[PDB]
């Protein structure tokens, strides 16, 4: 396949090649390059542009270990905030099937354990830099997770009230008072807890929670 | 249109005569606790208050709840208790 | 124009010492009343005696220690009666491979009490032909024919520091295979009973050993400890110098 | 081709991540307190000014 | 099956012959079965003018010597187990002594057989699987268990007298470790690597001496038991070790007074004032006997799976796992004599009590050799 | 020293070379120094031929470098993964991208052969080739030559007077000897396997009464040649001691009379091993299943000699009653929350039953579209009492599309597809879609059912299929049927494992110019509109206003590809009044799976399916909706609709117009009388059954045993009309005989391939009648 060339022809070309936009060449000559030559000055570069290669070419799995590889032997580099917030951005697009969303179905009440993950990979990195150029993106996707995870706690709270365990919603809408108090679903599950804490007759303590839903009616 | 399957629903901290009896006025939470086990569900909102319900429903037969309240003050001394057999708002 | 030599496991043999030891043994030669054979004989065999020193001295040089240069001075001094630190830096490398020889060779021998074992001398050459630890592809065959040559060449008459010089192993091949002062038991025992029929001014057909074809030629006709000490050390030193050549990388460039 | 002549230097298509409802607190009533957070979730406020969407590259520097 | 599933191994091949004699079969009659690829020690013994000769089976032969006639044939499997038609499974080393026989199996059980009879004279169960050669002294059989168990049954009717609990590491090398026995005392070693001295009518531990070596290189194998048997010579006990020490040690509870950095799991002899040997990868060498001093180290034939060597006419007669017997001068180590006796192979030591020569084949039958 | 001139510097920088000498520019020089610095760039180990040369212009060196290793090559390595090689070469140093050192390349080959120790190889070769390359670079090849593995030449036990060796032996995993015939392993001794199979050995003579019976050691020796591997165990096997009485004490937490019932047993029966851990492990699952999850349970022998008699006494210790806090799903990318929730019989904020989650389990596995689904326990940091609940599943790759068209003999083109989902974008839903569009006829059948309209599951589904089975071209002869039918159904769940189904459906269908074929006609007396048998010229028309109903009965462990449980499936639609036809008709499937080793790996299949159709009063079952068998789904081995009766041609002038030597049928030029045809026309009685062993497949690892299935299959089946008439033929055979079994036996494969499940036959009929098409080959998606 790949030459036995000096670094500088073969990095040259693999350049050429990704500015052309042919991902599969170049990953080929970058996988190569950093199999050859894993001590040189282009190392660095080379892993910097292999983890975009692998983002653009939809290889999150290998992604994602190369992130991690680069972010651990190298914990002090200029350019941590670029390897974050591409390991915030992979996590967050693992999440999206990109064939439900043709259909428009909300991709909400799945499995959010990579939201999770990409929700701390930007608070991370907003935290550790907070004078970089991703840091009004990186809060924005921040923003955006902490809604959907608020709105996929008040589905599972839906289903038990739909079902009938009113101490599981309950304590689900507690969870989400505590942690989210601040997100439309939180402000749109109350009438759940409302309802909950009626049904086992304590109307003492739904009291409060039709002062808190009553003073933010407006 | 009552004859589906339902399966039975459990809600409760599985409250008993014996253990309900064994507490009095006058503990803290931590024996109280021993005593009785973590409850499942307490206000969040104005104070300290500890609910133990005890919810059952087998099939359609009718539903069971007994209900107890323990109030608490700042120290962890339980000021007051109140229980409920059955579900009073028949 | 200090090409390397030979490379040697890290260190290497250059061509300054070699040069520098041809020298020296020539003059001393002369003053000792001696001939030299073909010089490229001589050549090969400075080049495989620093070979030799230079593998027994990674082997104590990167440990062990170093020799105290005053002591070194008094010794000099004493054994007395060109550049100085040259002479100097060479009387040193002498001292400190002794030192690292001798106590490698005690290292590898115990002595029990002499009295579970209870209880003349000679002046003598000795000519030893080098063999390999497996010799299986013959060796000792064409060794043993360069034997009886030596042994029928030595007979016709010829200078006997000519035969010593041309295939010897020892580290006295430079000045003839001379020994010294040898007690008959003060040998080692694969020479005794060559010795009970050795007689002054013959020579004795080889042994077979080892280390290698022995050729032995007489030339002059709490004792006990050092009397087997000396040809335990002898013999064994031998065997090591075998065992220490065969197990190291040697590469030889022309 | 991911690169697609115009998608050579930005993040995936998708972007309904741009318009999201604000986060609004909610108010305290009177009588009674909101549960104490967790501080597990939550954004601290930081200067605007950096490109989004499409506008911000991602390429190595 | 698994031939086929196996890579080929190097092994070098046979030398020039340059037969200088031709040594041909006095009797080439047969013994039972073979004991098949299975590492035993069963090796046949002669005295009182016949050869008493076993098989894996269980199966016991006298036969007569200067000819192949069949003196006797007896039968030793068990007809009184769970099955009482089982394999007794012989693998002790056959020895004789007076009108006695004594057999062992790996099944903790000891035989001893009258001779002109075949009639079984006892049996004995032993601590652990006999895997040594008995060996008779002072009215008691010693024998050496494959579990550090070494034994002493009573010679007049089987009983046992005492035990010695020596050390069995974890992945220890076969154990087939012949005692000797010395003015009253007896010399064995064990599987750990300690050659050690008891006396022998008490039961009680006299000297423990370690001959191995370090750790080497890797902990995984390289292992360090002595199962040749000592020689003593002189108030001197001779023993070897598997990554090996030649040691050479004082009787009376002594030091030891030299050793070598030569390692052999068969047997070693010793003439006059030098000693014989071969070692693992197949290298017999002869070594003096004052210091270690090595003599000559023929080394030609190489991982060709030899035997212990025998004397025979002042040479070396050494068997082979092909077959072979090979011939060596008893100076400066050059070949002599070979001879394709048998293909069968050969895995026992060769006999020669008398000057008579006998090699037993590992899957066939045994074999006299002439000069 | 005005200058230094370096030839040869191609990967060392020249300020670090230069630093390397003693001596730099403006020093003054001798042979001493010169010496020394060579020493001294020896001394770092970075050159290999470095010399100065005899130059009066200043200073020159020519220095060679160590080559660089551009690559590793490990050729030979037959039973070693190339990267643990790599690993292990890199433990030395000897990773690309570093000088390669001519010195160490003999330890390096060292290492590797120390590497094969573990595996078993011991006469293992491996032998170094330096490749040179330009730009000082060498290729590196490792060959390998590994010379033979260990082999277990015999384990021998030692002392033993109750049992024999080979009985022993038999169940150990080192087996010393693989018959001749069958080779289903190898003579491979793993260091691993030893304690196990000691522990096998344990246990059978612990079961047997045998208390005081203990290990006394065991040896592996190794023979030396490096190839042969004995085993040596000693054992004390004791006495026969026999089980007395039960003492069980503790905390019982109130539980002590069914904890007793379980652990009841008559004395005068020996003492048992395996007794004793089922007994510990099933009180474990009892006072689980009441909420105490985390007990404490000893079991201590005390051992009498005076009788040779034992008690057992049983320390039980129930801990605090564990609550669930909350539940959660791990790995449903695609399915939605409810729909893994939605079926559990454990919920959040109770006290947990140890019972309920193995059945939300084992629901989540007969669901059908979950490859795997594991369950995890794990209690809450902070709290003694709370504890969490996690599923771990994995998706699979539900649905199937079907394809082909069928051109076999200039056949007409069909264009024919289909799509099933079984769950469309995780909604739980079932859609299905298939059809044709075609010149002689049409196809459109669509079904969409939501099995959870209301939250305790009861099951709304609707299909509406409209087939015109046109066969038509240009000429009117053609057996024109055009039929549009909507179905709704409506099921709930009875008790556990039991559905049941009631719906209904209208179906309006027409035919038009038919071929004589005597069913018909037997059909149409019994309307008795009085069609005439001379001329093809019939119309036909009715309205069937149907009632479905049905029962299921689902208990088996996996939805697809099951190993143990059984299904039940009978469905039957009869007409009411209102409609042009009275008839009913009943079907009953049935799937039992019985697995044989604990591991459920080889099974055994038994399938059923019977069928029943007829008139209610007065009519008769209308010929169209009758009965077949055959083809890839029912009987393997025949071709799809050959079993049962055949067709009776009547001969008349319209019935062929007998065009160019076509149409030669029934046509009265080319026919006189009336013949048996070889169409084949359904009958309204089946029957059939099948039997399959179910192996693992000899193919593939066991990372993919779940996903290709291999059985052996023998089939049976029958199908035949009840209103038939004898008499009314002289000689035509009878098709009202259930006898005529046909039977079939072969090899099937079936493999999830990313279109659906794609199963493979191979079947060779046994019995064969006439009329009957048998097809050797068949393959299908379903």
């Amino acid at each position: 396949e790949v030459p036995d060339n000096p670094p500088n022809e073969i990095y040259a070309t693999a350049q050429q090649k990704l500015q052309d936009g042919n991902w599969r060449q170049a990953i080929t000559q970058l996988e190569a390059l950093d199999n050859r030559y894993p001590f040189g000055p282009y190392s660095q570069q080379v892993q910097l542009d292999l983890i975009y290669a692998y983002y653009k070419n939809a290889d999150l799995p290998l992604a994602q270990a190369a992130i991690d590889r680069f972010i651990r032997l190298n914990p002090t580099h200029p350019n941590i905030d670029y390897v974050m917030y591409m390991r915030g951005l992979t996590n967050m697009a693992l999440d999206d099937s990109a064939l439900q969303g043709f259909f428009g179905v909300d991709r909400s009440d799945r499995d959010p354990q990579h939201a999770r993950a990409a929700f701390s990979d930007f608070s991370k990195l907003v935290r550790g830099y907070p004078n970089s150029q991703y840091t009004t993106d990186a809060t924005k996707r921040l923003v955006f997770l902490k809604d959907r995870l608020a709105k996929y706690e008040y589905s599972v709270a839906e289903y038990y009230t739909e079902r009938g365990a009113w101490v599981a919603v309950v304590n689900r809408v507690e969870g989400m008072l505590r942690d989210y108090p601040d997100t439309q679903a939180t402000r749109d599950a109350l009438p759940l807890m409302e309802n909950a804490y009626r049904q086992m007759q304590m109307n003492a303590q739904a009291e409060k929670v039709a002062k808190i839903i009553a003073a933010n009616s407006s | 249109e009552r004859v589906v399957y339902r399966p039975d629903i459990n809600q409760g901290n599985y409250l008993t005569a014996n253990d309900v009896s064994k507490i009095r006025v006058g503990m803290t939470q931590q024996q109280v606790a021993y005593a009785l086990g973590t409850p499942l569900m307490s206000d969040p909102f104005g104070t300290n208050t500890w609910f133990y319900v005890f919810r059952q429903q087998p099939g359609h037969e009718g539903v069971t709840q007994q209900t107890l309240t323990l109030t608490f003050n700042s120290s962890g001394v339980l000021t007051n208790i109140d229980n409920k057999p059955a579900l009073s708002g028949n | 124009v200090d090409c390397v030599a030979a490379v040697v496991n890290n260190g290497v043999v250059l061509e300054s010492d070699v040069d520098g030891l041809m020298q020296s043994v020539k003059l001393n030669a002369a003053q000792a009343r001696q001939q030299l054979p073909d010089d490229a004989t001589l050549r090969h065999q400075i080049m495989e005696r620093l070979i030799m020193d230079q593998i027994i001295l990674q082997m104590g040089q990167k440990m062990g220690v170093k020799i105290s240069d005053e002591q070194l001075d008094q010794a000099i001094a004493n054994i007395a009666k060109l550049n100085y630190n040259t002479y100097r830096n060479q009387i040193r490398k002498e001292m400190i491979i002794s030192e690292v020889r001798n106590n490698e060779v005690r290292r590898r021998i115990t002595i029990l009490p002499q009295e579970v074992e209870s209880l003349t001398e000679l002046n003598l050459s000795h000519i030893l032909i080098p063999l390999p630890e497996n010799p299986t592809s013959d060796q000792v065959n064409e060794a043993e024919s360069q034997a009886r040559a030596i042994v029928d060449q030595a007979r016709n008459g010829a200078d006997f520091g000519k035969l010593a010089i041309a295939h010897s192993a020892d580290q006295q091949a430079l000045n003839g295979g001379q020994m010294g002062w040898g007690r008959i038991q003060e040998l080692p025992g694969i020479f005794a009973q060559a010795l009970s029929t050795a007689k002054k001014g013959d020579i004795v057909g080889p042994i077979r050993s080892g280390v290698g074809f022995h050729i032995l030629k007489v030339n002059d006709l709490d004792r006990a400890y050092r009397m087997l000490m000396n040809r335990k050390f002898s013999e064994e030193a031998a065997s090591w110098m075998q065992e220490q050549r065969a197990s190291a990388y040697v590469k030889i460039l022309s | 081709c991911s690169s697609d002549s115009r998608y050579k230097r930005q993040v995936s298509g998708d972007e309904a991540y741009l318009e999201a409802a604000p986060l609004a607190e909610l108010h305290a009533p009177a009588g009674m307190i909101l549960p104490v957070t967790s501080g597990d979730y939550a954004i601290p406020v930081t200067n605007g000014s950096g490109a989004v969407g499409k506008a911000l590259d991602i390429r190595p520097p | 099956l698994f031939n086929s599933e196996e890579d080929v191994v190097k092994m070098s091949p046979l030398p020039t012959v340059e037969n200088q004699f031709t040594p041909t079969t006095a009797w080439s009659t047969s013994v039972g079965s073979g004991i098949g690829n299975f590492y035993s020690n069963l090796h046949p013994a002669l005295a009182d003018n016949v050869v008493y000769a076993a098989d894996r089976a269980g199966l016991v032969k006298a036969l007569n010597a200067d000819d192949g006639k069949e003196i006797w044939s007896v039968s030793l499997a068990e007809k009184d187990g769970w099955f009482s038609k089982e394999p007794a499974l012989l693998s002790g080393g056959v020895t004789v002594s007076g009108g006695h026989v004594y057999i062992g199996s790996e099944k903790a059980q000891v035989y001893a057989l009258n001779t002109s009879d075949g009639t079984v004279a006892w049996q004995t169960k032993v601590a652990g699987e006999a895997l040594s050669r008995p060996v008779v002294s002072d009215g008691l059989v010693l024998i050496h268990t494959s579990n550090g168990q070494l034994q002493a049954l009573n010679e007049a009717d089987g009983a046992v007298k005492w035990t010695v609990n020596l050390d069995m590491p974890s992945l220890s090398l076969r154990g087939e470790s012949a005692p000797t026995t010395a003015f009253g005392a007896a010399v064995v070693g064990g599987d750990n690597g300690r050659v050690s001295a008891v006396l022998m009518e008490q039961g009680q531990m006299i000297w423990q001496q370690r001959i191995s070596q370090a750790t080497g290189s890797t902990e995984i194998d390289r292992l360090s038991d002595v199962d040749t048997t000592p020689v003593v010579v002189n108030g001197v006990v001779f023993a070897l070790a598997y990554n090996g020490n030649l040691t050479a040690l004082d009787l009376r509870s002594g030091q030891i007074m030299w050793k070598r950095e030569l390692g052999s799991v068969n047997d070693f002899i010793v003439d006059g004032n030098r000693i014989y040997l071969v070692d693992q990868n197949d290298r017999v060498m002869a070594l003096t006997i004052d210091g270690g001093v090595t003599l000559w180290t023929q080394s030609d034939l190489l991982h060709r799976l030899l035997t212990s060597p025998v004397l025979y006419n002042g040479n070396l007669v050494v068997g082979d796992s092909e077959g072979y017997l090979h011939w060596i001068n008893v100076e400066d180590g050059r070949f002599v004599a070979q001879q394709k006796v048998d293909s069968s192979g050969f895995q026992t030591e060769p006999v020669a009590a008398d000057g008579k020569l006998l090699i037993q084949a590992k899957d066939g039958t045994v074999y006299s050799i002439t000069r | 020293v005005k200058d230094i001139h370096f030839e040869g510097l191609q990967r060392v920088a020249v300020g670090a070379a230069l630093l390397s000498m003693p001596v730099r520019t403006g020093d003054t020089v001798n042979d001493e120094d010169i010496s020394n610095t060579i020493r001294a760039l020896f001394a770092t180990g970075n050159f290999e031929d470095v010399c100065v040369l005899r130059d009066g212009d200043t200073l020159l060196v020519q220095v060679k470098e160590r080559p660089t290793i551009a690559s590793i090559t490990f050729s030979g390595n037959k039973s070693v993964k190339d990267d643990m090689l790599k690993q292990n070469l890199e433990a030395s140093g000897v990773r690309v991208g570093e000088s390669l050192d001519r010195t160490t390349i003999a330890d390096i080959e060292k290492g590797l052969e120390d590497f094969y120790y573990s595996v078993g190889k011991y006469s293992a070769s491996v032998k170094a080739v330096v490749t040179p390359l330009p730009r000082n670079r060498v290729d590196l090849k490792l060959v390998f030559q590994e010379g033979v593995s260990a082999e277990i030449q015999q384990i021998n036990i030692v002392g033993n007077h109750a049992f024999t060796t080979d009985e022993l032996i038999s169940h150990f995993q080192l087996r010393d000897e693989v018959p001749w015939w069958n080779v289903v392993g190898d003579r491979k001794y793993q260091k691993q396997k030893l304690a196990g199979d000691l522990e096998t050995l344990r246990s059978y003579y612990l079961d047997r009464g045998y208390a005081r019976f203990n290990i006394d050691s065991t040896q592996v020796s190794l023979t030396p040649d490096k190839k042969g591997i004995y085993v040596t165990v000693n054992i004390t096997e004791g006495d026969q001691y026999k089980l007395s009485g039960v003492e069980v004490s503790g905390n019982l937490a109130g539980h002590s009379a069914e904890i007793e019932q379980l652990t009841k047993i008559e004395p005068g029966e020996l003492y048992n091993g395996t007794k004793v851990t089922k007994m510990e492990d099933d009180i474990k699952k009892l006072l689980g299943r009441y909420g105490y999850a985390y007990p404490r349970v000893q079991s201590m022998p005390e051992i009498n000699d005076a009788d040779k008699t034992v008690k057992l006494r049983v320390n039980v210790d129930a801990g605090n009653r564990f609550y669930v806090r909350k539940i959660r799903f791990e790995g449903n990318d695609t399915s939605k929350d409810a729909v893994l929730r939605r079926e559990m019989r454990q919920m959040e904020g109770a006290w947990l039953g140890s019972d309920l989650v193995d059945q939300g389990k084992e629901r989540l596995n007969r669901l059908g579209f979950f490859e795997t689904v594991d369950t995890d326990t794990q209690r809450v940091p902070g709290s003694p009492d709370q504890v969490d609940v996690v599923y771990k599943v994995k998706e699979r790759n539900t649905g199937s599309f079907n394809f082909g068209i069928g051109y076999g003999t200039e056949s007409g083109v069909s264009f024919q597809a289909g799509v099933q989902q079984d769950n469309w974008l995780g909604t739980g839903y079932a859609v299905g879609i298939n059809g044709t569009k075609n010149d002689y006829q049409t196809y459109a059948e669509l079904s969409v059912t939501n099995p959870y309209f209301t939250v305790d599951g009861v099951s709304l589904g609707g299909r509406l299929f409209y087939n015109d089975f046109q066969a038509d071209d240009a000429d009117l002869s053609d057996y024109t049927n055009k039929s549009y039918g909507t179905d709704v159904t409506l099921g709930f769940p009875i008790n556990e494992y039991n559905s049941l189904r009631a719906g209904l459906g209208y179906v309006h269908n027409s035919l038009s110019n038919m071929q004589p074929q005597v069913a018909m006609w037997r059909y149409l007396y019994s309307m008795g509109e009085h069609p005439s048998t001379s001329d093809q010229d019939n119309s036909f028309k009715t309205d069937d206003f149907t009632f479905n109903y049905g029962w299921t009965y689902n208990k088996l462990d996996r939805g697809y590809f099951p190993t143990d449980g059984s299904r039940v499936n009978l469905t039957g639609k009869v007409t009411i009044p209102g409609s042009d036809n009275e008839y009913y008709k009943v079907t009953l499937d049935t799937a039992t799976y019985v697995p044989i080793d604990d591991d459920h790996k080889w099974v055994v299949l038994g399938r059923t399916r019977w069928g029943y159709g007829d008139g209610l009063g007065g009519k008769e079952m209308p010929f169209y909706e009758n009965f077949y068998a055959g083809g890839s789904s029912t009987v393997r081995g025949f071709q799809s609709n050959t079993i049962g009766p055949k067709a009776v041609y009547f001969p008349h002038q319209a019935s062929n117009y007998d065009p160019d030597y076509d149409y030669e049928c029934a046509t009265q030029d080319g026919a006189k009388d009336l013949c048996k045809s070889d169409d084949a026309v359904g009958g309204n009685a089946m029957a059939v059954a099948s039997l399959e062993f179910i192996t693992p497949t000899p193919f593939i690892s066991d990372k993919y045993a779940n996903s290709v299935r291999t059985s052996f299959f023998w089939d049976m089946g029958t199908v035949w009309d009840t209103n038939w008439d004898s008499s009314q033929y002289s000689g035509y055979p009878d098709y009202s005989d259930p006898s005529n079994i046909r039977m079939s036996a072969g090899i099937a494969l079936q493999w999830m391939s990313p279109l659906g499940p794609l199963v493979f036959s191979y079947a060779q009929p046994f019995k064969k009648y006439d009329g009957d098409k048998a097809e050797q080959f068949q393959f299908n998606i379903g």
